[PDB]
């Protein structure tokens, strides 16, 4: 059967056999120089899988299939606020892209049993005080569907 | 000049298009399409048309 | 301050952000023997209307991919009744090496300046069952 599905521009109905990878990306003005940019993605649980192995098996993957993919810090995050805030975990990592360093923020978080919604910042400079409190205030004012 | 943080043509029509070869014929879309990976899908997406 | 919304919720976003959010949905573990949907979004150029836009898609496909073929372009509809958004629709094919896939598109003014666009795409020439997914996903699209 087919069950509703909810986007920015409105809602339409998807067969209950797809499974759901979109990729949300923002792109932001720059002012003097290039800005970071926001993205959303989706990902599954394996079985008996716990948030902390999940965002290891992440981190893997990302030294597989990237350059010199580095973790500078890994932390407990917070996606929203209020009860229904959901916990989760953050690292910050660089990586190389050509001859340019990348710095990103990531966030993983169990939004419902086995699924996985995890928040990204990326930026092609080092965070500054801007950068750093756009990624607070996005995650603070995420609202999970109750 | 980088589409990961500007707009560019990796959009409307032509990422559609990209995306559904993507997925049938290159096994590593898998991975840049979820979880941490995904954050650079756009990238991938730029070196297949190169 | 800019609201928006997502499958697992809504927040706000900086207000001057361009959306290149790609939905996209697959048949896991049969993801390369089944068909994909997708929807992406675009900004039409300055005095660009939809029909020029979408001419200008189907020059950046024949440039970029490969081998690429429009075998038809018609009307469309996303929606139904009051609400629904018009726009066109294309079939084409293009290939990566030795694959060949089939792919509906269709282009649509969601809100000014503003192009949404939905992509059906399957390994194989698209039976009843296709082209039934197809025009049900269309249909059942609500604008906000």
């Amino acid at each position: 059967m087919d069950r509703p599905y909810r986007i920015q521009e409105g809602c339409f109905v998807l067969p209950e056999t797809f499974t759901d990878r979109s990729v949300n990306i923002f792109i932001l003005e720059g002012n003097e120089r290039t800005s970071p940019s926001l993205n959303i993605s989706r990902d599954t649980l394996k079985p008996d899988e716990d948030l902390p192995a999940y965002i290891d098996r992440q981190i893997a993957l990302m030294k597989k299939n990237l350059g010199q993919h580095r973790v500078l810090s890994r932390a407990p995050a917070q996606a929203g606020t209020g009860n229904d805030a959901l916990m989760g975990e953050q690292i910050a990592a660089t990586h190389k892209s050509g001859k340019t360093e990348v710095y990103q923020r990531q966030a993983g978080f169990i939004a419902t049993p086995g699924k996985v919604l995890v928040f990204t910042l990326t930026s092609p400079r080092p965070f500054d005080d801007k950068a750093d409190l756009l990624w607070n205030t996005w995650l603070a004012g995420f609202q999970p569907d109750k | 000049d980088d589409p990961i943080y500007h707009t560019s043509a990796l959009a409307g029509f032509l990422i559609g298009a990209i995306i559904g070869i993507a997925i049938i014929a290159l096994a590593a879309f898998a991975f840049f399409s979820c979880g941490f990976l995904a954050g650079l899908i756009l990238g991938f997406m730029a070196d297949q048309i190169a």
